[PDB]
RNA sequence: UUGGCACCUCGAUGUCGGCUCAUCGCAUCCUGGGGCUGUAGUCGGUCCCAAGGGUUGGGCUGUUCGCCCAUUAAAGCGGUA
RNA sequence: UAUACGUUAAGUGGAAAAGGAUGUGGAGUUGCUUAGACAACCAGGAUGUUGGCUUAGAAGCAGCCACCAUUUAAAGAGUGC
């Protein structure tokens, strides 16, 4: 359960999730990488669960490398509450993700168990990915 | 393709090479007795190898009896084949040939008496 | 001494709990006899009359509903699991043991203490984490042979000058017995008379002060096992019967 | 039969079909049985 | 049927007794006869096979020892290694190498001592022994 | 369901529970027909098709709900202000 | 009830996801392949060895490590029961 150990605000807007990512589009840490089709918020506990899914499967496996980190915090208000009086309470983290985006890698390990891994990972994640390798 | 190329050419080298030379199913029995044959023929030094049909004939013509399983055994042997034989009696010991003459089933056991 | 004492009520709890599970060396014989008997046993039966490979006759019972295999296969399990059990129960009395031997030894050296030691032995709890909230290692006085005998009444320094204040050749000298100090002159190879005196001082700071009946053990420094903490072991070692002394042990 | 949209084979011997337009998966191994819907 | 049992040791019930018990001949007879022809070192774990016509007409062959026992046995070691390739734990000499080679040539497929050798070789790299 | 928003209704839309009267859905409680089973049998579990019919009487509590007694093939979940 | 070219066959059209699938249409890459491929049928599918460790027992297949050599056309110190 990752976590930004400071902050400026722990109270932001949520955001736009328009167009495609800057960077982080091609693994080059790694050797075979996940990315995403699709643009949507991540959070810690889906990560942890992808990582722990994917070093399950591996048991030694080589290398890693998430391609991100939840920054984002996102607010909640308590339960059965009107509308307004101040903004709501800060409730985790998460991470804004683009298509076309790379999330984990993976290197010191063979194609196919690479990418069986990143399809259990994907199968915990919400969003639709694609299997990549480095160019 | 290449690779074949180079087969079959050295199956017509050891071919012309030796003079007496021996067809012969290998079906209906196990590697045991297979190995066993080819213990005591490795005592006896007559060299016996499996190859397919159609590269030993690109070979032989580089007749009938060529279709089916078929292993052969060179003596640069008819003895212990036909012993083996009588021995295991799940065989086909089609053919011979000796000096380039194509020996017939019984010239081959004539050979081995 | 709260936590020693605990510790040693701990383990008398194991001790007698330990008597009521030990059933395992009958369920292991029970499998291996059943699975040597694998073939003139019915699936439905009560019994089986079984000789031992002394050839006795024992009469094992069983599942009627299970096969002698799902049997034999359950008489394994017991074995397994009774010996899961003994092992973690045995784990447990080993470390409650090495932390009641720590802590005696301990006392030891807080009866044979000075506060210079004790200083250290404070932080060394509290590292321990039994507590909470820098080269002064030993103390000396005079010896035989006008020979300088250094020694630490904590654990920690004595270690101190076990391992960094002395080489392998030279000799320690410490209890020949459960606890007590640990001393020695810098190259401790000076004479009987010097060998003798050492056996005072060891005595005084022991288990037992004034103990007119206390061996203590002299070996060379090159078998001084540096394997809890001051779990030092010894070899290359030989002991003489000796007795408590007086300040003229200084 | 196992019916759940998420229809696989399971071992090696488990072959996948259509039927009626559905699909389904055959095995000796009737537990590895399955069906849409 | 095979059965690895040592020498001077026939009738250590539990593991033998069955493995007649379905055939429901004379165990101990048996054990006592493969004593008698295996009068050898005991605890020499023997190779023997048997064969049982259907009217109890057993026929029993004993059989050089395993290429692991011969080598435990060469380095004077209890156990291959466990980690073998990762930890190599055991070792013996090229001469050792060459005597239980022409020892076990009567029963091997390799008519080549050196292609036996190569065998036992491979046997070592799977219990953790090094040559020299 | 608890709720959020305030869109009709404040020149009146009567609000819990119960009685009578039923009616509809099926995500079926029983009955019917099947697959699988860690289904021996008898009983069961789970899943599938099926809504034709049926789906108790009492004690306590205003109660709904719930607990309890005794039965039943079963004592279904909900909608209809 | 037009023209031409194609697509779909679910009444999709005429309601919705994750995910699943020898559904089909169009291209494009690539391996093998009449010196004979894929499937099927026949036969073999072995030896040190039961690889060693662990295990009461682990003998190709509880698990750790290794996964070599021989007959070899080939047989994994082993794909699943």
């Amino acid at each position: 359960m990752l976590l930004p150990k400071r902050v400026k605000y722990r109270r932001e807007h949520r955001g736009k999730m328009r167009g495609r990512a800057k960077g982080g589009t091609e693994v080059h840490f790694g050797e075979f990488g996940i990315q995403a089709l699709e643009a949507s918020w991540i959070t810690n506990r889906q990560i942890e669960a992808a990582r722990i899914a994917m070093t399950r499967y591996m048991k030694r496996g080589g290398k890693v490398w998430i391609k991100i980190f939840p920054s984002k915090p996102y607010t909640a208000k308590p339960l059965e509450v009107r509308m307004g009086s101040g903004k709501g309470a800060p409730e985790g983290w998460v991470a804004v993700v683009k298509p076309g985006k790379v999330l984990f890698e993976i290197s010191g390990v063979s194609e196919e168990v690479a990418r069986e891994a990143l399809r259990l990972a994907s199968h915990k994640l919400p969003i639709k990915t694609k299997f990549v390798k480095r160019e | 393709i290449e690779t074949k190329k180079v087969v079959v050419e050295e199956i017509a080298s050891k071919l012309k090479e030796s003079k007496s030379t021996i067809i012969v199913d290998y079906r209906g029995l196990n590697v045991s007795e297979v190995t066993e044959l080819r213990k005591q023929l490795r005592e006896a030094n007559v060299e016996f190898k499996v190859y397919k049909n159609t590269m030993t004939r690109r070979a032989v013509e580089q007749n009938d009896f060529l279709t089916g399983p078929n292993a052969i055994a060179f003596s640069t042997p008819a003895k212990v084949l036909n012993d083996f034989a009588k021995n295991h009696e799940a065989l086909e010991i089609k053919a011979g040939v000796i000096e380039g003459k194509v020996s017939t089933v019984e010239e081959v056991k004539a050979l081995a008496e | 001494v709260n936590e020693r004492k605990k510790n040693a009520n701990k383990i008398k709890k194991l001790e007698k709990t330990l008597e009521y599970s030990e059933n395992a060396k009958e369920f292991q014989l029970y499998g291996e006899l059943l699975t040597a008997n694998l073939y003139m046993l019915k699936k439905g039966d009560k019994q089986a009359e079984v000789i031992n490979y002394e050839s006795p006759t024992i009469t094992i019972p069983l599942n009627p509903n299970k096969t002698p295999s799902e049997n034999a296969q359950a008489y394994f399990t017991k074995y397994q699991k009774a010996k899961n059990s003994v092992a973690v129960v045995e784990e447990q009395i080993r470390l409650a043991q090495e932390e009641i031997e720590y802590f005696d030894q301990l006392i030891q050296q807080l009866s044979s203490a000075s506060p210079r030691d004790i200083s250290e032995i404070r932080e060394e709890l509290v590292e321990g984490k039994y507590l909470r909230p820098h080269n002064p290692v030993l103390e000396t006085y005079e010896s035989t042979s006008g020979l300088t005998i250094l020694v630490g009444k904590n654990n920690r320094q004595n270690e101190y000058l076990t391992t960094r204040v002395a080489a392998r050749d030279d000799i320690w000298l410490h209890t020949k017995d459960i606890p007590g100090s640990h001393v020695v002159i810098r190259s401790s190879e000076p004479d009987e008379q010097t060998i003798m005196e050492a056996a005072t001082i060891a005595a005084y700071f022991s288990k037992a002060k004034d103990s007119s009946s206390v061996p203590v053990d002299y070996t060379k420094i090159r078998h001084v096992k540096k394997p809890k903490p001051g779990f030092v072991t010894y070899d290359s070692q030989h002991t003489v019967f000796v007795t408590p002394d007086a300040d003229t042990v200084i | 039969m196992k019916v759940r949209p998420s229809v696989k084979p399971i071992c090696e011997k488990c072959k996948v079909i259509r039927r009626k337009g559905k699909v389904m998966v055959i095995c000796e191994n009737p537990k590895h049985k399955q069906k849409q819907g | 049927v095979k059965l690895q049992i040592p020498a001077g040791k026939a009738n250590p019930a539990p593991p033998v007794g069955p493995a007649l018990g379905q055939a429901g001949v004379n165990i101990m007879g048996f054990c006592k006869e493969f004593n008698a022809r295996t009068a050898d070192q005991a605890g020499l774990i023997i190779p023997v096979e048997i064969s049982v016509y259907e009217d109890r007409s057993f026929t029993f062959i004993t059989k050089t020892p395993p290429a692991a026992v011969l080598l435990k046995k060469a380095a004077g070691i209890e156990s291959g290694s466990g980690e073998p390739n990762r930890n190599k734990v055991a070792t013996v000499k090229r001469d050792k190498v060459r005597e239980i080679a022409e020892t076990k040539m009567p029963d091997l497929n390799a008519a080549d001592v050196e292609a036996a050798m190569r065998m036992v070789e491979g046997t070592a790299r799977s219990m953790g022994i090094v040559i020299e």
